[PDB]
């Protein structure tokens, strides 16, 4: 993989949508908004101050904490607090359920 | 290692048990009363899965330590292991050979004139299987990793040994349900001769008219005599009563042996209803139970080896233990089943001879072997598909090649069920090679 | 001497098992999901009718032979046999007196 | 030329042989039924109305 | 049920397995339990794609 | 596996002989006539490369076996082994150092004044061989399953014993295959003496005269006197007729054999004096023999090990055979080449020294010897790179003064056509350091 | 990595397929004519049966042709899950680096 | 009077290659093309050139 250096600027939590912002000279991370398309997914919790790395991958699919009940099949987005909801706006998916979750539990998602 | 960890990990207690020894007024419980040590039997009788330390009683920094280890040995032996027939070293396929009976012919000292070498072919019907299992199983066994676990090198060595017997469970689980797939690929195929039922389970009564569709059957089939009936190839063949296996689920066996009353003290016989070996239910929708022979399965072991690998760097070992299988079924030997539900009315049509040399010009008796489930005469429906040569047969199954056919003919034999709307063509079919003769004709009278 | 021939020769398959355990979600054929060479085992696992030549599977130009040759025995009785009485070498006719 | 062992070649050949008397046992079988469908027939077995 | 840690998970989880069984105003919980324990790695996650 | 195949798969038919035996009145086929089975043996009279099920012919239901599987064990073997020298365990280049004759000088004893320390150098030449190949012959025998064709252990253990001599039949034909390619290689560089003669098989007198080219120049090598010719690096050796070989192909050996050694009352007359290793042919355009020294080949062992393993997750072991080896040629030893077709006018031009050292201001004499397939091709041309503006080439005499470049001399001779004589040229070189 | 598909109607070998979702696995079909499909049918696929997704990210898919394409044209679904050209942005998933008859496969880089 | 075709027993796997390697036993010196071709295949199989 290529791996790279990021900053996180805001308590970033483990299996969370993240984004990133141009900073004091790195890339910064944080939780997703809400509502969007992310970029990477948090897979170790870094605090606000905290420098870590990103590991650069076409990975098929992620695992990330669901911010709802999600069915089998449903297109996901950003929800509150970088957890991945269901969704039918297209302009704001950026994958879909393989998989059941129930609010809290990991979803496998596949990339689209 | 682990914290935080009470004895109550996974446990969804239902009353708790330790108020109710403590309230116990007059009672059912009152007999826990007088027991000495009950508050601690409660705790971790259950048994304790992650192994917190426990300091000893009388000195504190002391720990004490664990006394006996176990190690459990529960083999998971295959219910079939007593149908697998023997050893194969070399070869791949296997031949079965079957020959049947002929005719009677009255002795007749004025036909013996000119009669003697009369050229009868025997009736032998061949039948081929081939290997068809070909899968290993895969232990890692890190041997210098699990010399802390182990204080004494008895304990090392049987814990060491019951991976391997692991690996031995773990092959008859899998022929199991390998020869339990070929009850329910011979039955999809539509070769079993089905006996049709009600569903057992909707009331007694329609469980004693299973049992007897199942004792009668087992009579048919040990029949001496021999019967055209009872298999796919429909050869006269018999079986005997102690080599006779009723494959039947654990729920309908239970059924039978409580309500059914003569199966109920008839249980501890062999001859009942043969050996009665219980297993889970079939995966094929209607098969209720299955009556069989012991020559049914055509069960054979090629390959029985565990060759291993040494990891250097890992410091581990791999156990590759491969398992090579004939796993068919011979269409020979009488094989019942017993299926409740909508069946078709027709299940199969057997055409004798299935396989024919036959000369041009020459002729050859077919005869189909109709096995219906129902009570009721069937049409056959003679048909040659194939052929370029204008050859044909008539309605009971005589072929007639047509002297310069030089192409390779099938012969069916059709039986229509169902209605006209919906024809359920039921065909069973014969093959033919056509031999030349070299043979001047072309028309006749 | 035969050409083409299949598997399925006179085999009126009522379901197919193959497509059963490929389109099965847990109805009872989640048994056969681990089951490794499910395939090859329900292709020719009901007795092939008529005999073919197959190749070897690493060197391909070489025959898997036929191993063993099973002859079957079954030996057909006459459940009367027990009710039948001595031999009578000559003449024709029992006098039961 | 479908063998390559004497020991399968010679018993193919019995069950040939046991084949011839399998078949007189199929037949033996029938006579001794006639036998009794013969003495129905002719009314000599004592009868019992059910 | 396929737990995924984080690159700096640090301490002891429980995993959960809940069948909701009875009332809807009644949530009657059955929770079957598992303990993990997080072991590290030193290696140089961040993010991914 | 394999559904509808013929018996006549691969075969193309030139007349059917079902056809001709049947058509009887051919007179040729009449004796084919009275056999009863004619059409039954020309089918499968060449054999069946697919195997199609037979039943068997009184009960159809049974199958015709195989009664005999015949392993067919071939062993074969190296033509050149002869010319290999050794092996070398330990360490990896060839020095060969040849010693060439001086040059006579006039007595002039004036001149013999200030000259008593001259210091003058023999010509020593040398030439160098790396080990050239290294490489593996893999073969996977997948033992268990190879049971399934097999019936006995008899069979079965012929049959991976032919399988690791097939891995030695390679190791004895690639070892064949680069020693043809030395020769290919040497004629490709323009290495060899080459010969003039046309092909010996054009109408049986050029075979005539290409024996008095052959048992000539094998004279010419063997000589007491020496020769600068008949090799490269241009030193006077000489060779003996022992140690000469002959290569030629089977082409000459039995068109000989046939048009001249059996018309001819004393053979050894005509005889190719030489040793004569008969072999397939060269893969060069025109080059028909190679007349060559025993000591021309520099072949050397280095390496010859077998090395087995086991996959256990596949069941198969898996044979490394190693073959390292020194394959080179030695330009001390003659070497001459018989080429039919055109050639080029000059084959190569040697350079007398081929590295110098030289002072800064030093004086070297450089020497060109021309190859010269025709009578006559002349006028070197001698030039020198490294781009300082003292040194000079002149004639023989090269100047070299206080630039210090690594320089290399160039020398040319004009093979040419007219007004192609831009491109068409040969050269040699030397290489001149400096101090 | 790999999820279980349960088809829906008929997925025949290098057609593009599009998902959807029913019972509960997700649903395997033809993807729609002139939009984006998700995946590329590798094997036929019977109407209900169950089968895998190979989400092995590939850059490239080896899709059947549904009209003449010729090299560098932008793609999208046609009919019955072939490719076929197209001008208009959006339905746009990929382009040939191949040029393709009718029928036959052409190889195609996602974009 | 002959091409002969080096693997004349092949299977190939779905998506594999082999290669193939015809010996044309020509009678003379002359040098002859050899064209490959499969027959009963469908889209996606061929020989490619050699």
């Amino acid at each position: 993989m290529v791996s790279f250096t990021a900053r996180a600027k805001s308590n970033v939590m483990a299996y969370r949508l993240l984004a990133y912002s141009q900073g004091d000279d790195i890339i910064e991370i944080s939780h997703a908004a809400e509502n969007t398309i992310p970029d990477y997914v948090a897979v170790k919790d870094v605090d606000k101050g905290d420098l870590t790395q990103v590991n650069m991958y076409p990975l098929a699919a992620w695992q990330v904490i669901a911010g709802s009940d999600i069915k089998v099949g449903d297109n996901l987005t950003t929800g509150k607090d970088g957890t991945a909801v269901p969704t039918d706006d297209p302009s704001t998916v950026f994958g879909y359920a393989v998989e059941e979750a129930q609010e809290g539990q990991l979803v496998t998602l596949v990339i689209s | 290692t682990f914290n935080d960890v009470k004895t109550s990990l996974g446990i969804t207690e239902s009353y708790d048990i330790v108020n109710a020894i403590r309230n116990s007024q007059g009672d059912n419980f009152k007999s826990y009363v007088p027991l000495a040590t009950a508050n601690n039997v409660a705790e971790v009788g259950a048994g304790i899965l992650i192994n917190q330390t426990v300091q000893n009683d009388f000195i504190t920094s002391l720990v004490d330590r664990i006394g006996l280890v176990v190690i459990r040995q529960v083999s998971l032996n295959n219910p079939l292991k007593k149908f697998k027939k023997g050893q194969i070293p070399l070869g791949r396929t296997i031949e079965e050979i079957y020959t049947d009976i002929t005719k009677e012919k009255q002795y007749d000292a004025e036909e013996a004139e000119q009669k003697v070498f009369e050229r009868e072919m025997p009736n032998v019907k061949t039948l081929f299987h081939e290997r068809n299992r070909q899968g290993f199983y895969h232990q890692t066994i890190q041997d210098d990793s699990l010399k802390t676990a182990f204080v004494s090198w008895g304990n090392f060595e049987s814990f060491v040994s019951s991976i391997i017997n692991a690996i031995y469970n773990s092959a008859e689980v899998d022929e199991y349900e390998y020869m339990k797939l070929l009850v329910d690929n011979y039955y999809s195929k539509g070769l079993f001769t089905t006996v049709k039922i009600d569903e057992p389970t909707s009331s007694t009564g329609a469980l004693t008219e299973f049992v007897k569709k199942m004792r009668a059957t087992a009579r048919k089939l040990t029949l001496p005599q021999g019967s055209r009936d009872w298999n796919s190839m429909a050869v006269r063949t018999r079986s005997y009563m102690e080599d006779l296996h009723l494959i039947i689920d654990a729920d309908l066996e239970a059924e039978l042996d409580v309500d059914v009353l003569a199966k109920a003290f008839n249980m501890n016989r062999t001859d009942f209803l043969g050996n009665v070996t219980v297993i889970d239910g079939f995966a094929s929708t209607g098969l209720e139970a299955v009556l069989v022979d012991k020559d049914w399965f055509m069960v054979y072991d090629n390959l029985h080896k565990m060759e291993t690998v040494r990891n250097p760097r890992g410091l581990y070992w791999n156990y590759y233990y491969h398992v090579w299988q004939t796993l068919s079924v011979s269409r020979f030997a009488n094989a019942v089943a017993f299926v409740s539900g909508d069946v078709p009315a027709v299940t199969q049509v057997i055409v004798s001879p299935n396989i024919a040399a036959v000369k041009q010009g020459g002729q050859q008796q077919f005869t189909a072997y109709v096995r219906a489930t129902n009570a009721k005469d069937h049409k056959v429906v003679w048909s040659v598909e194939g052929g370029s040569t204008g050859t044909a047969i008539t309605g009971d199954g005589l072929l007639s090649v047509s002297g310069n056919e030089d192409n390779q003919l099938t012969v069916k034999a059709t039986v229509d069920i169902g209605t006209e709307d919906k024809p359920k063509l039921v065909v069973g079919e014969a093959v033919v090679s056509i031999r030349p003769n070299n043979a001047s004709g072309g028309a006749q009278a």
